[PDB]
């Protein structure tokens, strides 16, 4: 199946209290494998999946020295924000960045990404051409001419076609194991009476990878898409996910329905009933 | 700015077995600005060893976080995760629930 | 691998 690499850093001033707070993560599909944050004690880029470990004294270094660049960056650039909005400096203030890039099952190039923001709202984004720039107020207009004016667009689409996408395979290689693997979703029923006459019917799925998965109910085999009640896929903690689905039905009529799971590490789609 | 408060769901990454070690989740996610008070409580009390995920966002360009820490349900001990938050008046307990 | 270009504002 085709995969992605994406890095996601957040800059927050602290007004009064130090240097701005400084996080940064990376993810190959729906595995997070490193971090960096500012309060920690080591001051580097830190391993948070087995496979990178692997990797040598240089690209630590490297991974490190590429970090602290864009956390300084972040610093300056959260004067220059307060400073283009006219903005009071005792407030707290946030940058956003996401970039990275998409590949197909050969590996070959689908697209690359690089999106700024500053308080949750966008402020500057690199189009799907990798050429230009879409700016999203007056003051990102600025930003535009100046990225203008020193091809950073060309920089950036360096990055996503080349070394975006050999990282990107190189751990793919690496963490293959568990990165090129589907883990199928455990599903089981549990039945709640809520009265006499009525009972809710839930529908598990647990320990799953990656985190897509589709759970839909049916009454004598039609969906019942409007009375069903849907949690958002959540995090086991362990690298796997969550999701159950439920449905509120008359005593007497549970067995009159089912609940269908799709997920890509079943071999057949599977249908529970009560 | 526009804040955005927090969603939360709280449950165990495994299915609850009284008297069997586990680990008791509290997963808080479309959230703006980043900053929030998120504890794990025993019976009302909070517990004193709590770990969280590194920050991350989705493309809304919202938080989220996931705590938790390690706990043996039984049929009589109680278990919530509350939250602060700017957005929240005060804090909010949600409470565990095995059948959620 | 990260991007080792920033950019200023």
């Amino acid at each position: 199946g085709s995969h992605s690499m994406r890095y996601f850093f957040t800059s927050v001033s602290r007004p009064g209290r130090g240097e701005p707070r400084f996080i940064a993560v990376g993810y190959v599909d729906d595995t997070q494998f490193v971090r960096f944050d500012s309060d920690a004690a080591s001051q580097k880029m830190e391993p948070r999946a087995p496979w990178i470990e692997q990797e040598g004294p240089e690209y630590w270094d490297q991974e490190t020295r590429n970090m602290k660049a864009h956390s300084q960056t972040d610093r300056a650039n959260l004067g220059t924000l307060r400073g283009y909005y006219n903005q009071s400096e005792d407030g707290s203030h946030t940058i956003q960045i996401m970039y990275g890039c998409d590949v197909g099952p050969d590996g070959r190039f689908l697209r690359g990404y690089r999106q700024d923001a500053y308080d949750g709202k966008d402020y500057i984004a690199l189009n799907e051409d990798l050429r230009s720039w879409t700016a999203a107020d007056m003051a990102a207009q600025i930003t535009k001419r100046k990225w203008e004016a020193v091809h950073a667009a060309e920089q950036r689409r360096v990055y996503l076609e080349g070394r975006c996408v050999d990282g990107l395979r190189r751990y793919l290689e690496n963490g293959k194991e568990t990165l090129q693997r589907t883990d199928p979703p455990k599903t089981h029923m549990t039945h709640h009476p809520i009265s006499d006459h009525e009972a809710t019917l839930r529908c598990w799925a647990l320990g799953f990878y990656p985190a897509e998965i589709t759970l839909t109910w049916q009454r004598d085999g039609e969906d019942q898409t409007q009375d069903t009640e849907l949690v958002e896929t959540r995090p086991a903690g362990d690298g796997t996910f969550q999701k159950w689905a439920a449905v509120v039905v008359p005593s007497g009529e549970e067995q009159r329905y089912t609940c269908h799971v799709q997920h890509e590490g079943l071999p057949k789609p599977l249908t529970l009933r009560w | 700015m526009i804040q955005r408060t927090p969603k939360i769901q709280v449950y165990s990454r495994h299915p609850a077995e009284n008297g069997k070690s586990n680990f008791l989740n509290c997963y808080v996610s479309g959230f703006h600005p980043s900053d929030i008070e998120v504890d794990l409580l025993k019976n009302g009390e909070r517990i004193e060893k709590v770990e969280h995920s590194d920050l991350s966002f989705s493309k809304d360009w919202s938080f989220y976080l996931l705590y938790y820490t390690e706990f043996t349900p039984t049929e009589k001990d109680e278990y919530a995760c509350r939250v602060n938050h700017v957005t929240l008046s005060q804090p909010k307990i949600v409470k565990w629930d095995r059948d959620m | 691998e990260a991007d080792p270009t920033g950019h200023s504002y």
